[PDB]
């Protein structure tokens, strides 16, 4: 009840539910590399890679950055299963490991950010107005909310010589 | 790096069996021990 009915844990969990799609924005958007030779502009992503002159042409090809984000989706499933059943059946400990996978969700995203910065670093400018600031918001969401979700279900620093973490109720 | 990671995994599967989950996530060193076992696996897989 008291870990799972509190307003600080339900504001937090819905804020998890927002940025779960912000990565899913970035998983099918291809926008956070803007090449500019001057035309030969390109629009890189995680699957699609799109050279525009109009003649919009998006295609495929840096395969490290895809496989990591499978576990940024594989954890993101497995993070949600525990969190869903942690409301029924009077289990509330289970809210703690679901916070773990959400941290390791965004940490797989931060990997795939920098690798698609290394698909830029070897490859004329770099510019972003959509994907970089959403995926480096989804990282900034998921890493920060799960840690907050983690702190809100661990009990407290005991403050007094009789209290103990894990004490009855 | 792989050889130790399997061992501290296998202390964590055992410490799930004995306490049956509800009692494992009650002691907050084990919550930290769960955190280390996961990120140590991702150390192996992302390296290879
Ligand atoms: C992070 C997730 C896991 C960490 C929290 C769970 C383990 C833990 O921190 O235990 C806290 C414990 C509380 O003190 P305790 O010994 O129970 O009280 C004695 C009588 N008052 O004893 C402590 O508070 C230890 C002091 C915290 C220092 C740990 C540093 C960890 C850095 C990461």
């Amino acid at each position: 009840m008291s870990p799972t009915e509190a307003p600080k844990v339900r504001v937090t969990l819905f804020c998890i539910l927002v940025g779960i799609v912000l990565a899913m924005t970035a998983v099918v958007s291809d926008h956070w590399a803007v090449l500019s030779p001057h035309c030969e502009a390109a629009h890189f992503g995680l699957w699609r890679i799109c050279t525009k002159r109009g003649e919009k042409n998006c295609s495929y090809f840096s395969i490290s950055a895809a496989a990591i984000s499978v576990f940024s989706l594989g954890f993101l499933i497995m993070g949600t299963i525990c969190a869903l059943m942690a409301f029924r059946k009077k289990r509330d400990y289970l809210l703690r490991p679901a916070s773990m996978f959400y941290v390791f969700a965004g940490l797989c995203l931060f990997v795939s950010l920098e690798v698609m910065r290394q698909s830029v670093k070897r490859m004329i400018e770099y510019y972003y107005s959509w994907s970089f600031a959403c995926a480096c918001a989804a990282f900034v969401l998921l890493f920060l909310g799960g840690i907050s979700l983690l702190l809100f279900s661990l009990p407290r620093m005991p403050q007094n010589p009789w209290e103990s973490c894990m004490d009855a109720e | 790096n792989v050889a130790f990671t399997i061992i501290f995994t296998l202390e964590m599967i055992l410490k799930l069996l004995a306490f049956k989950a509800r009692g494992y996530f009650g002691d907050p060193w084990n919550v930290f021990d769960f955190l280390i076992v996961i990120g140590s696996i991702i150390d192996v897989i992302l390296s290879e």
